[PDB]
């Protein structure tokens, strides 16, 4: 705790540049919302099958919205973008990523190992190898501490929340990840424990209950719809004993805000 | 600018990876060092530790931090294009041999690594290779850190990173007794070891093997024991064999150095990694309290 206060400040700096372009998806001529959400799944998966830190996942997703903001790409180019993505994370963030071969398997032969390669040149040559970027989890490790004292059913449902964001770009494209990160940590500290956004998180981050709301009425709606919507592997993932089990957990009825 | 107006001068060393050269601009006249990394070889892409270093490099803007002014990126061959300053530290520490480096260019220095270090660690990145052939010195005083290619960004709070980590002569005991977290103070060691070993002349844990640099700090330092380093005993690669040894006087182990100097260092080099002094904690020290900025000699 010597520089944890300098980071967060620069973290904060941070996100308001890596932010994606708000409504780029309008300006996309062929893909949509629904592709972009069933691409995140699939990476979700790709995840799961590799045993994938969830910052990759996180990166991977920004890395795909920033390239999106400024490039149009066809519908059948949308898997080949994800892939090189989560190509990139994981070389940044793993300890030992997947080799470029294993990432060519799991697009099932649609793409050559030479597509892969050249795509990660144009992705970083897009994102002007800006690769460090802030995320919902860089976030949520840091509201963690401040547990009182600390609970592990809290943590894992604060990040499958936060993940559930990465779905639907409609419409936590808008907010910031640290907004997202403090929505999501308070609606799994409800949930659990029936404790909320604890003093000294509105000390650290300047974020009352009522400055999220927001997001948090959002985030409320998609997690007691999470059962209903077209894509699953988040929910899969987070029934697993390595997470507790959490998203078999009964959400609450209303926030009481 | 691409390569065609860049005329390579001389092949200066190899990196942690990639291939250092000077070369010169035909256009503008400017001297610059280029890092070249061959895409071939390894059909892997470009390398993680490129991605790392030059998404960090493009954040990190302080002036002691190597200047990185373009990327000039082939489908063939990934070219980094940096200011030239001088020479590495490593070959100073050569060229002054004979003299050695006077104790004020080493005060100047020390605090200016300290200086881009703490912003470094402020911006949640671990450079994780600091030894003096990854540092460079210009012709007025001035010293940055280079070569970032083993650096990672890090989480508040961390995760078990990679274990190789940085030139076993300057390896912290944290990584050494193989703990699962490591933060920081692995880059504090470092600068520690260096600091001695423009003083002393050499390096100061010269040690061969993983269990040769444990027992050579052991030996300085002592052995470390529960009201030290409370918990070390427990650490996966600690033994019981390990030979109880004594700390030793700091004024033999580095005998120029004042009792200023002396308290900074045994602060650098504390056992456990929360007790081991900050790079923002050791600006603040006395040591600097009359720091000024020589120029270096070099030919005599
Ligand atoms: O000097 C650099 N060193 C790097 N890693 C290890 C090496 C040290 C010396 C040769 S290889 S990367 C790097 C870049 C760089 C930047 C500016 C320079 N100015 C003068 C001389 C060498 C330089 C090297
Ligand atoms: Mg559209």
């Amino acid at each position: 705790p010597d520089y944890h206060e300098d980071i967060h400040t620069y973290l904060r700096e941070m996100e308001v540049k890596c932010k994606p372009k708000v409504g780029y998806m309008k300006k996309q001529p062929d893909i949509t919302n629904s592709m972009r959400a069933i691409l995140v799944d699939w990476l979700v998966e790709v995840g799961e099958e590799y045993k994938l830190q969830n910052e990759t996942l996180h990166l991977a997703v920004n890395y795909i919205d920033r390239f999106l903001s400024s490039m149009s790409v066809l519908r059948g180019k949308l898997q080949l973008v994800g892939t090189a993505a989560m190509l990139l994370a994981s070389k940044f963030e793993e300890i030992y990523p997947p080799e470029v071969a294993e990432f060519v398997y799991i697009t099932d032969d649609t793409y050559t190992k030479k597509q892969v390669l050249r795509m990660e040149h144009l992705v970083l040559k897009v994102l002007t190898f800006d690769l460090a970027a802030p995320t919902v989890n860089q976030f949520l490790t840091q509201y963690f501490l401040h547990q009182q004292p600390a609970n592990c059913k809290v943590e894992s449902l604060a990040m499958f929340l936060g993940e559930l964001s990465l779905i639907d770009a409609d419409p936590y494209l808008k907010y910031l990840p640290s907004v997202i990160a403090g929505a999501a940590f308070h609606l799994a500290l409800y949930t659990v424990t029936g404790q909320s956004w604890p003093e000294s998180l509105i000390r650290k981050t300047g974020y009352t209950l009522e400055s999220l709301k927001p997001c948090l009425m959002d985030l409320h709606q998609t997690y007691l719809k999470a059962p209903q919507h077209a894509q699953q592997s988040i929910r899969e993932k987070y029934k697993n004993s390595k997470y507790h089990g959490v998203s078999l957990l009964n959400p609450p009825e209303t926030l009481n805000l | 600018g691409s390569m065609e107006n860049f005329q390579k001068v001389e092949k200066i060393g190899e990196g942690t990876y990639g291939v250092v050269y000077k070369a010169r601009n035909k256009l503008t006249g400017e001297v610059v060092a280029l890092k070249k990394i061959r895409l071939d070889t390894e059909t892997e892409g470009v390398p993680s530790t490129a991605i790392r270093e030059i998404s960090l490099l493009k954040e990190l803007n302080h002036p002691n931090i190597v200047k990185l002014l373009d990327v000039i990126h082939t489908e063939n061959k990934l070219y980094l294009v940096f200011e030239f300053l001088s020479m590495d530290l490593k070959k100073f520490m050569d060229a002054s041999a004979l003299t050695g480096i006077p104790l004020p260019l080493i005060k100047s220095y020390l605090f200016q690594l300290l200086q881009g270090l703490a912003f470094c660690h402020s911006h949640r990145v671990l450079h994780r290779d600091l030894k003096p052939e990854n540092l460079l010195i210009n012709t007025e005083g001035a010293i940055k850190l280079a070569d970032f290619g083993l650096a990672r960004a890090f989480g508040v709070p961390v995760r078990t990173y990679t274990h190789e980590v940085v030139t076993l002569w300057y390896r912290a005991p944290e990584i050494l007794l193989g703990c699962k977290y490591y933060s920081t103070a692995v880059d504090i060691w470092s600068l520690g070891c260096i600091f001695a070993e423009m003083v002393t002349r050499r390096a100061l844990f010269p040690g061969d093997s993983e269990i040769d640099q444990l027992f050579r700090i052991f030996r300085t330092l002592g052995t470390p024991d529960e009201v030290v380093w409370p918990g070390v005993t427990s650490m996966p690669d600690y033994k019981p064999s390990f030979p109880k040894w004594a700390r030793q006087d700091f004024s033999k182990v580095v005998p120029p150095l004042d009792e200023d100097g002396r308290s900074l260092l045994s602060q650098m080099l504390h056992y456990d990694p929360n007790k081991r002094i900050s790079a923002k904690a050791a600006l603040a020290h006395p040591f600097f309290q009359d720091v000024t900025k020589p120029v270096p000699h070099l030919r005599l």
